[PDB]
């Protein structure tokens, strides 16, 4: 549980491959009761970062790539963050000159945060 | 007779022109077809331009989304060097979106990768008729080197690779008797990518001077001979050839490490490098953020002295004008009768879509250039090309 | 952000005959670089999503050889050929074209 | 030298990509024939596609009415595998709106029927003459195997018919030498319909899969050997492989009965099916009512034991891609040096107004798939031409 406008924050893990294997991009994503899903952001092996825009204010996102662990961050929480969130990873490049794309083709179980006194 | 290469490499002292298709030009009213990547290959009666078509022409409708470079479609065909890649004077090759060909004195063989993104397999081709298949074994995409393979002794080899674009993926290294597969031996290279190889013999060793597509500026090499045992590192010059790089002097050089830069980490163009005793014709795109022009620079010392003394320099393209991937191969003495093979490279320039956004289509063109021991000098052999075309109005 | 709508939000169905949905979105999907990205996701009862199908026509690896899919610009199609009692759950889309990804409204499927 | 046959067909795990006309996307600008029905057939030095071209060109005002199946303007003419049908690498082989040819080892044959439908004629061509003339016997439409011929120890053979279409006929079997007949025997089978068979050789019998137009869901099988002693019968497996069927698990199946079904017994499609032991590598389309993607089913013990047991299947073209007839043919000794023949078939996707109302014409595209010992993933290698043509608005 979660009490309004605290910092709610996540822990996902890795296994059987590790991070930084694979290059995969770490996606979080969200489902609140009853409605559709949500996309949160992307985080790289190496770092670099895509956000939702809405959410852009509240967020920060990081690995740590010694302890195979990738972690949520969202401050000032609102009643209405109250959600399931899922953690993925997500196969793509658009670089190259041989793209590739394996749309968030694993997910973890979800979490269900309330965030309520 | 199976054709030998246990030969050295000619010392050359400038490239003189060979060959130019004038394909985007003559292609606005002839038949002729959309092509992403070309390459050469030299068999003892005849030079032969390979390519990739996309089963389309161009003016056609068919060439729409031509920027798409994996698709059912495509297909390897080959054109005698010189000719345009019309569509009644080339014969059909392979089923390919990514492939490689060479002659190994009887019959060419041609390796065409095809099926889907997560599943794709290799098809051997040797003398028009399957022989073998290769699976991909990461399960994602599987590729080729986009330029001839090397045959010596009457084996031929070649490199692919699966795995990711933008970080580390698993390469082999491939030999194939009249056919069918014989040996397959993994590059263990946790600091690099190895993926788009320029491969020639030389005295009995393969050398590969590859594509660095994750934290690189500088070429990796691998160099490889009969049983398949081999040496990796990077290409030791003091100037960096990939298209994304910092300037000259702002480098520095390694010999066994990836030297990665601001901005240059998770991209690249295939590109060449003939040694020459321990000096290197490197070619390389004018521009250091964008293809376009072409230089051959010879650095001394730069196989193995992180040396930036450049005692010539040619060029090919001025930089106004857009350029593309480059490779090479070596023309073999039952043509030229010389005791040692003549090394030539080739020089696509792509137009449309990914520079020129009003064009619907996107087709390159190939130049092709053979080293000459005297001195030659340069000029701006562009594709000459007058888009928008017909069917983009 | 690319508005996606979705047409039935419950579909009625039954075993062993087909069944179709299909998605729209307010621009087209077709990426500068050639690709179309799209996707469907399929949620059961007391589940995380699943994938199946992860360009605007390939399927995934493990999904079963009943499902198909087609289209290009901005209407996209989920093909059922026949359907069978596993199939039961939430349909969403998505598309990955721009840089904040967006799902479907979730089309039900309830058997009848 | 003439062609040996006499040895075994290959044992085949899965079936790889070979080549793929892509006719009609490049027909839209190219000089493309129109064409209903292609086919296969491979000499000691090169496979060639044959076809039976409409007299006109795509996207041209001739095309205006090929629908009509039979007609004086028809001529079967030869492309190297792979290569479009283009009017400026056609080689004419045979005046004839229906045709078999093979390469004996010495010269190729081919046989063109024409003439009116009342009154039909057959013409034996032999390297480039008229060697030979067989005429009707029922005086309705006579026909042939529109795939290749079988040869053996320099014979060659092949199966016609005359008489009605969706009742019993006349069918008959031929055996040539260097061009002119030298034997010919009648299928006594009073309860089914042999009219289009894929034949290959096996082991110095002749095998071949045929199309049951009359009360029958399934296969017939044909088997004779050098002096025209014959069996006849249907392919025993329990899984149905005419378009017009019923679903796999209503069929009961049967080695010497035409099995038929509720809106199933006058009509049907061209397939195939390689004998492996006792199992069956059988080609069908996907859908059960229409001309509609296409599977391969290995079926054990199939070719004798109605049996169900798929132990492995493939897909070439997805249920929503049209497809067409499809046929068997082998890859020789002299070309693979294997002691043993490679299986290959050939698949036809058909576009135009029998199933797109709105095009004026009517033509079809080839893809060639042959059979490799590994294991090879299956994917969707459609035709990919984005109808309707400038002709058609
Ligand atoms: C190939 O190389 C060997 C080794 O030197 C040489 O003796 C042989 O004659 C060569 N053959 C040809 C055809 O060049
Ligand atoms: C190319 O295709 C797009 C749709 O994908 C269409 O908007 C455009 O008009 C087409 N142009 C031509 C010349 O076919
Ligand atoms: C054909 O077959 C016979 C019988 O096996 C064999 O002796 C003969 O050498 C063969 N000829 C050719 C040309 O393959
Ligand atoms: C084809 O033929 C019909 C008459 O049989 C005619 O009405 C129609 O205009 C013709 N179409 C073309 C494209 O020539
Ligand atoms: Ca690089
Ligand atoms: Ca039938």
């Amino acid at each position: 549980l979660v009490k309004p406008s605290e910092t709610l924050s996540l822990t996902c893990s890795v296994s059987g491959e590790s991070i930084s294997s694979g290059g995969y991009y770490w996606t979080w994503i969200r489902q609140h009761p009853g409605k559709g899903l949500e996309w949160i952001g992307n985080i790289f092996d190496t770092g670099s970062t895509h956000y939702s825009p809405s959410l852009k204010t509240r967020l920060t996102i990081s690995i740590d790539t010694s302890k195979n662990q990738f972690y949520l961050r969202l401050n000032s929480a609102t009643a209405a963050d109250t959600a399931v969130y899922y953690c993925a990873r997500v196969g793509y490049s658009l670089e190259t000159d041989r793209p590739y794309y394996f749309g968030l083709d694993v997910w973890g179980q979800g979490t269900t945060v309330t965030v309520s006194s | 007779e199976f054709l030998n290469n246990t030969e050295p490499l000619c010392n050359v002292s400038g490239f003189a022109i060979v060959s130019k298709d004038n394909g985007i030009r003559i292609g606005s009213r002839g038949h002729v077809f959309v092509i992403r990547e070309p390459f050469v290959a030299c068999g003892p009666t005849e030079c032969r331009t390979f390519f990739l078509t996309q089963g389309a022409l161009l003016n056609d409708k068919h060439s729409n989304n031509t920027v798409k470079d994996r698709s059912p479609y495509r297909a390897l065909m080959s054109v005698p060097l010189g000719s345009s890649p019309n569509a009644y004077q080339a014969k059909f090759e392979s089923v390919a979106w990514s492939a490689t060909a060479c002659h190994d004195g009887k019959k060419w063989l041609a390796v065409g990768i095809s099926g889907a993104d997560d599943d794709a397999y290799a098809v051997i081709h040797y003398g028009g008729m399957p022989t073998d298949v290769v699976r991909s074994w990461r399960k994602q995409i599987l590729r080729t080197q986009e330029s001839s393979c090397v045959c010596m002794n009457g084996n031929c080899y070649w490199v692919m690779t699966d795995g990711p674009a933008n970080s580390q993926a698993s390469y082999k290294i491939f030999k194939s008797h009249e056919g069918m597969v014989t040996n397959e031996r993994e590059v263990s290279f946790q600091g690099g990518h190895i993926e788009e190889c320029s491969c020639y013999p030389n005295l009995g060793k393969v050398e590969c001077v590859c594509r660095d597509n994750w934290n690189g500026m500088n070429r990796p090499i691998l160099i490889f001979d009969e049983d398949l045992d081999y040496e990796v590192g990077y290409l030791c010059a003091g100037i960096p050839t990939d298209t994304p790089r910092v300037q000259d002097s702002s480098f520095t050089g390694s010999c066994t490490n990836a030297v990665g830069g601001s901005g240059t980490n998770n991209y690249g163009v295939k590109g060449f490098g003939f040694r020459q005793g321990n000096s290197v014709w490197a070619g390389r795109t004018v521009s250091i953020s964008s293809r376009s022009g072409f230089e051959i620079l010879l650095i001394e010392d730069g196989w193995i002295r992180t040396s930036k003394t450049i005692v010539k320099k040619v060029e090919v393209l001025n930089n106004k004008n857009w350029s593309g991937y480059s490779g090479a191969f070596t023309i073999p003495i039952t043509m030229t009768s010389k005791q040692c093979l003549v090394p030539c490279f080739w020089l696509e320039m792509i137009r449309g879509k990914p520079e020129e956004r009003t064009s619907i289509w996107t087709s390159s063109s190939s130049t092709v250039f053979c080293g000459v021991s005297s001195e030659v000098p340069g000029w701006s052999w562009d594709d000459g090309a007058i888009l928008p075309f017909d069917i983009d109005k | 952000d690319i508005v996606m709508t979705q047409s039935p939000l419950s579909l009625p169905v039954t075993p062993g005959e087909p069944a179709s949905i299909s998605c729209r979105s307010s621009q087209s999907l077709l990426h500068s670089n050639g690709y179309t990205y799209l996707d469907w996701y399929l949620q059961k009862p007391g589940q995380s999503p699943q994938l199946l199908i992860y360009l605007a026509s390939n399927r995934a690896s493990g999904v079963p050889d009943r499902f198909s899919g087609s289209g290009s610009g901005t209407y996209f199609t989920l093909k059922i050929s026949r359907v069978e009692a596993e199939d039961v759950g939430v349909y969403y889309c998505m598309q990955a074209v721009q840089t904040p990804w967006t799902f479907g409204q979730g089309t039900k499927v309830e058997i009848k």
